[PDB]
């Protein structure tokens, strides 16, 4: 046998590489140029036509099987790690591409939650996965996943890259080259989105609780004058290279917000976790409260792990969840790779082991006869 | 074990001898699980109140080729080795063979088989 | 050498011949994944049994095999004692012969089917059953007596005097620990605190074995539980939650004593010790209000006894005297019964064998039962 | 005081309110409360912080809901009070509640702490005259006009199963069970995200409410449908945007039927029914059969009697007669009955004065229940 192949298409970025090694090999944005178009098309879009969606997938996997990773697709066998409730038309699509075209031996549809999990050891533990499109949590009790007690929010990084958009274009100082030293307000319309995720990554940093909490009512200004903490300094960004954006301090510290702001309804990414937890079964609480797991890309940004084990000993003193998850201990676990690359180590860690893998996954052979792709929805 | 399960499950289902005792039925390695922090280390006070070099810190393109570690600061991000390319060769679905490259590709221009639409 | 192994419907005590307690306790219980159409992870077993599925209570479905000390499903059944055996005693059965027991008047086909596995799954060299109130008495050396062996599954009154039972006189209630069990979740539920899965029922099981006692007037302690709070008492769940279960402590065990709570229109535990006494022969009835056994776990409420004794007093003439047997060891007195019987060398004829079974057939059980 | 009563629906989904007099309840509204989604600080914003009913669904969008009752029980009260001081406002009904009677429709098997609490507010926030706890399901036999029936009430919120003959309900047969059209609502959201749809907000929870009371179909045979291709049929969003539901359509409330699929420990709605004739006497058991009734919003599922039938059928005694006896107004059934009850001179005796209340004490309400 040969040692199996691990993908795992996201919005965002992609995760390439082979099974039995410390990290992935490849990692890379998840978009393909196309002659003609002046900006790449993402190779993963929900709710297109089929024929479409399929010739991306096909551009995209021809890519990672040759350009990234150098190896027949034929030879050796595919780990495709998706999310849980990943549309449906899409996992068929993906499938039928490599099952078709590419004619791979046998692929395996691992849950990326079920994967972090191994990456620990630990058997039964509780996973966010606060992704680009959206932030899911998911409880894994002993090997199975929990679907009855999901949950998922939209404040991810694609929420956070249109938060920052918003805000720059609000306090816009730009220094175009062209007598524009003064403040020059709006000049692009829009900003592309490649620009924004680079100045999320180094400008923008998450806050503490007690200076968060300020900051929420600060904005807000709810019969108060001038309650905020005192900002960092302004941090200059070259757009295209003679414009000069200077970044105002208060957006750093403000755009992270969002996530964690409760907004009447009491769901922040935060209470996701007790939201799910006090609608799990009695007896499971304990387990998997002690066993906390923070995957996804959006977690690395700076002093995020701190602010969400706060912001859940916050929200727990709450009236709502002080009853049922009261006197809880919440301990976060601290996986071997970062928090970007823990699904895909799950998937190589699943991939090392040969004899179940053949077994579990499902083969061409079968596929070709039936045409139905086993899910978590009816059969 | 669960290979081992599995191939006596389904040979007692082959055998189809209804799990008949004929004979008499039934070294470890545990790996100790990670230990869960009470508290992660807080986001350093130097953060606030300082001045943030952007030559200092790295860009995500180059941050992410480095996935193995993918380091904030630029004194830690160190020199990756040079990614090797592919050299192609085509195979169809009816027909076998169609074309291939030499074994010196490197500093070549020649094909073992020349064959494209313009050639025919 | 032999082994003894008590088919409870609460819980299975097995353990070898001699011994002084039972070597394994485990509750009788398999459990099968609530799973959905997602892929399971790693270190996963198809059904968990016993001390296995109560650790990992959260998302097996508790399924008992024995329901009223009948044998609903066979195949669960198989997999506990190849549990009790291989795993739990550390033993081959075809070594060892095995003693079961049954409770009495249960359907004939329970000990057909029962011993026609033992014979010829675990190809054991001798089986036995033999009835649960019979091996009590052995427990506190007592030939002469009557016995009240109220267990999870049943409870069943068998009088026996100098050594010799008397058969139309035995008297079998289905209300049982897990009846009562069913019972605390209703009220409990009439409080505030709901429990409906099967995991829940197991929690609301160590909730009535730690808190709930046998009240001895029920109408005073109702009107001490409605003007004082001193009743009330605090349990902490497997979750940080603590709840007051308040008057439904006592509320549960008085269900035994009045099955009209829960609705069953039958005599309490009570009066089918004293009915079944009065079926008895009129001569023996004095040494067996003088020897009144309790024996099994749903005779460890504190304060049955003394309950027991006032409402058998009541029933009973007034010039008897009526003595409450209460050993320490109620809950192991069908198997250490079980260890004294093994033990002895009289004992060794009783056994039917393979050859016995091989050519009469399971019929043989019936003849060679008691 | 003769003054006509007002009987008013605890539905959990949807509240129905009404006078005795009419047949049918002229004020039906959404039971949850509407409260502005950003944390409104600044004027030209919606005002009062409190939208309700027909209020709540002309600006739903911009509000956030949060339904004040969950599973037939009350979680919070301020809310439930705001919600009940609205069926007392000039939009609905238009009257003192102080001047007429009230009858309450409580779900059978709450927690007696909600019914205590229910009775203090109607009593002391409201000046009631007159206050009268009753089951859900015994009223559902008045609106159709039978004395012997079993009522299977699939509410949003409790689906129970209460069997009634000839005007006698055995309180020990009753099945309560959690899975109800707001589960159904719940796992319809999960399923549209897996053809690719997201309904995160609690504004967009309504509108996947409203996606399966238009659009979701209970197959015959669910495997067969699944192998079949969908149509994918069309449904149109307030916004004015398509979405294709395709698969997710009829494999959403299937879950009713079936919802170990998803992984809720529980019986079913095919199952409580049948659990409860059975657990019931054996010589009311084919009468019990020959009369269901259908209550309550999650019966109105297209081809729901359809499955129901055949489902009942396969786990009921063969050759047995199983008439499901649906009204037209099964929604409005529940009211139609209080009406009834309400409107005949017996009533006058049933329910509690506000005088008895404060001399009896708080048992008053439970004990004159029944
Ligand atoms: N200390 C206790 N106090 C009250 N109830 C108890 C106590 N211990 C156990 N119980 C209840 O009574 C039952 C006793 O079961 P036990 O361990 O005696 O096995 P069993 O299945 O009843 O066996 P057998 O029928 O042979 O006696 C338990 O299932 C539990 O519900
Ligand atoms: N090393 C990093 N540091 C900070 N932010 C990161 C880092 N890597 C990724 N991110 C951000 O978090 C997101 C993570 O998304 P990712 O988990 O890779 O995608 P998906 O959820 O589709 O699998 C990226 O879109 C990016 O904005
Ligand atoms: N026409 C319909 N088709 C399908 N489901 C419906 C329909 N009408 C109502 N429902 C469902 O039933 C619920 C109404 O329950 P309802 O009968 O008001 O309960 P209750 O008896 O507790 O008042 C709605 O919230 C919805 O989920
Ligand atoms: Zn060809």
């Amino acid at each position: 046998e040969k040692t199996a192949v691990v993908i795992d298409l996201g919005e965002a970025f992609t995760k390439c590489g082979f099974a039995g090694e410390t990290g992935p090999r490849c990692i890379i944005p998840s978009v393909i140029k196309k002659a003609g178009m002046p900006k790449p098309i993402k190779v993963v879009q929900y709710n297109i036509n089929t024929e479409e969606l399929y010739s991306y997938l096909k551009e995209f996997i021809h890519i990672l099987y040759f350009r990234h990773l150098l190896v027949n697709p034929r030879d050796r066998r595919v780990v495709v790690i998706e999310s849980v409730l990943c549309p449906s038309h899409f996992r068929e699509t993906l499938t039928r591409v490599l099952f078709k075209y590419f004619e791979v031996p046998s692929v395996l549809l691992a849950p990326s939650h079920l994967m972090a999990l191994l990456t620990l050891g630990i058997n039964s533990a509780m996973v966010l996965d606060c992704g680009y499109r959206e932030s899911l949590v998911l409880p894994i009790y002993e090997g199975i996943p929990v679907l009855n007690c999901w949950g998922a929010l939209p404040l991810g990084g694609k929420a956070l890259h249109k938060e920052l958009e918003t805000q720059l274009l609000e306090q816009c100082t730009v220094d175009t080259g062209a007598a524009k030293e003064q403040s020059l307000p709006s000049v692009m319309g829009s900003i592309p989105e490649g620009v924004l995720e680079d100045i999320k990554v180094r400008t923008c940093f998450v806050s503490d609780l007690t200076r968060g909490l300020k900051i929420q009512a600060a904005k807000f200004n709810i019969d108060g004058n001038t309650e905020r903490p005192s900002p960092p300094p302004n941090v200059d960004y070259p757009l295209d290279g003679e414009k000069i954006l200077h970044v105002l301090g208060s957006i750093r510290d403000s755009v992270v917000e969002i996530l964690f702001e409760q907004d009447n309804e009491e769901k922040s990414v935060a209470t996701l976790i007790l939201d799910s937890l006090m609608q799990c079964p009695i007896d499971t609480r304990k387990q998997l409260a002690e066993n906390l797991v923070i995957i996804g890309g959006t977690s690395m940004l700076p002093g995020f792990l701190h602010r969400l084990l706060a912001e859940i000993r916050y929200l727990v003193e709450k009236p709502k969840y002080k009853k049922t998850l009261g006197t809880k201990t919440f301990r976060i676990h601290t996986p071997p790779a970062k928090a970007n690359c823990v699904a895909w180590l799950g998937g190589a860690i699943f991939g090392a082991l040969q004899d179940i893998l053949g077994s579990r996954s499902v083969s061409k052979e079968y596929y070709n006869q039936t045409g139905r792709i086993p899910d978590w929805c009816s059969l | 074990k669960e290979k081992v399960e599995r191939d006596r499950k389904k040979l007692a289902r082959r055998r189809n001898y209804m799990p008949l005792a004929f004979s008499q039925h039934t070294k470890e390695i545990k790996i100790e699980p990670a230990q869960a922090v009470d508290e992660v280390e807080p986001l350093p006070e130097d953060y606030y109140t300082r001045p943030v070099n952007l030559t200092e810190v790295t860009t995500l393109q180059q941050r992410l080729l480095q996935p193995d570690f993918q380091p904030i600061c630029a004194s830690q991000l160190y020199p990756r080795h040079k990614h090797l390319l592919i050299k192609r060769s085509l195979r169809c679905r009816q027909c076998e063979h169609n074309l291939s490259k030499p074994e010196f590709n490197p500093t070549s221009i020649k094909f073992k088989i020349q064959l494209v639409a313009v050639n025919y | 050498a032999a082994l003894v192994v008590d088919n409870g419907s609460g819980m299975c005590k097995a353990g070898f011949a001699g011994d002084d307690a039972p070597r394994a306790v485990f509750p009788s219980i398999v459990g099968r994944p609530r799973h959905q159409g997602v892929m399971v992870g790693m270190g996963q077993k198809d059904s968990y049994v016993g001390d296995e599925a109560q650790s990992k209570r959260g998302i097996l479905t508790l399924k008992y095999p024995i329901e009223h000390g009948i044998v609903t499903n066979w195949d669960d059944m198989e997999k506990i004692w190849h549990h009790t055996f291989y795993n739990e005693l550390r033993v081959a059965p075809e070594e060892h012969p095995v003693l079961l027991t049954e409770a009495p008047l249960n359907p004939k086909a329970n000990r057909e089917k029962m011993t026609q596995i033992m014979f010829e799954t675990f190809n054991t060299p001798a089986m036995y059953v033999a009835i649960q109130a019979v091996l009590s008495l052995y427990a506190s050396g007592r030939t002469t007596g009557i016995v009240m062996d109220s267990g999870d599954g049943v409870t069943h009154t068998v009088p026996i005097y100098e050594g010799y039972a008397l058969p139309h006189a035995i008297l079998r209630l289905d209300l049982a620990g897990r009846d009562l069990t069913d019972y605390l979740m209703k009220i409990l539920t009439e409080r505030g605190y709901s429990f409906t899965t099967t995991a829940e029922r197991e929690i609301v099981r160590d909730i009535k074995e730690k808190l709930c006692y046998v009240a001895l007037d029920f109408e005073q302690e109702m009107a001490t539980a409605a003007s004082s709070s001193s009743l009330e008492k605090s349990y902490e769940l497997p979750d940080g939650q603590v709840i007051t279960i308040g008057n439904e402590r006592f509320r549960c065990p008085e269900a035994l004593f009045q099955p009209s709570f829960l609705g069953m229109e039958s005599c309490g535990i009570h009066e089918t010790t004293f009915n079944s006494i009065m079926k008895c022969d009129v001569d023996i009835r004095k040494d067996l209000y003088a020897n009144t056994v309790l024996s099994g776990g749903t005779t460890m409420y504190p304060g049955i006894a003394d309950r027991m004794q006032k409402e058998i007093t009541a029933l009973a003439p007034s010039t008897m005297k009526i003595k409450i047997i209460a050993p320490p060891e109620r809950k192991y007195s069908v198997w250490i019964g079980g260890s004294i019987l093994a033990s002895l060398s009289t004992f060794q004829q009783m056994w039917i064998s393979k050859q016995e079974y091989d050519e009469s057939g399971p019929s043989i059980v019936h003849r060679k039962c008691f | 005081i003769a003054n006509q009563p007002v009987v008013i629906d605890n539905g959990s989904g949807v509240i129905k309110a009404g006078f005795a007099g009419d047949q049918i309840p002229k004020y039906c509204f959404p039971n949850y409360v509407g409260r502005p989604k950003h944390v409104r600080v600044m004027a030209g914003a919606l005002e009062g912080d409190i939208f309700i009913g027909p209020k709540a669904e002309e600006h739903r969008g911009l509000l956030s809901i949060r339904y004040p009752m969950e599973h037939g029980i009350v979680k919070d009260w301020n809310d439930m009070e705001r919600i009940w001081q609205y069926v007392y406002s000039k939009d609905q009904l238009q009257t003192f509640s102080e001047e007429h009677p009230v009858l309450l429709t409580e779900a059978p098997l709450n927690p007696r702490k909600n019914r205590e609490r229910a009775a203090e507010v109607f009593f002391e926030t409201f000046n009631v005259p007159a206050l009268f706890i009753s089951m859900q399901a015994v009223l559902s036999l008045y609106a159709t006009g039978r004395t012997t029936g079993v009522v299977l009430d699939s509410g949003d919120g409790v689906t129970h199963a209460v069997p009634i003959y000839e005007g006698f309900a055995m309180p020990h047969s009753i099945m309560r069970i959690d899975i109800a059209g707001r589960d159904v609502s719940r796992f319809l959201r999960l399923y549209l995200r897996k053809e690719g749809y997201d309904f995160h907000s609690s504004s967009e929870f309504e509108i996947v409410k409203a996606i399966k009371e238009r659009a979701c179909y209970l197959s015959i045979n669910p495997q067969k449908d699944e192998t079949l291709e969908t149509e994918k049929a069309q449904y149109y969003l307030p916004d004015g945007s398509t979405i294709e539901i395709g698969p997710s359509r009829f494999r959403a409330p299937e879950l009713l039927f079936r919802p170990d699929l998803i992984g809720e420990e529980s019986e079913g709605i095919h199952e409580v029914l049948v659990f409860a004739i059975q657990k019931s006497d054996m010589d009311l058991r084919r009468t019990l059969f020959s009369n269901i009734v259908l209550s309550g919003g999650s019966t109105l599922f297209k081809g729901f009697g359809d499955r129901l039938l055949s489902e009942v059928k396969k786990l009921a005694p063969k050759d047995v007669k199983i008439r499901i006896s649906a009204p037209q107004e099964r929604l409005y059934s529940t009211w139609i009955g209080g009406s009834i009850l309400a409107s005949l001179d017996t009533f006058k005796k049933m329910w509690v004065s506000k005088k008895e209340y404060e001399e009896d004490g708080a048992r008053s309400i439970h004990r004159k229940t029944f």
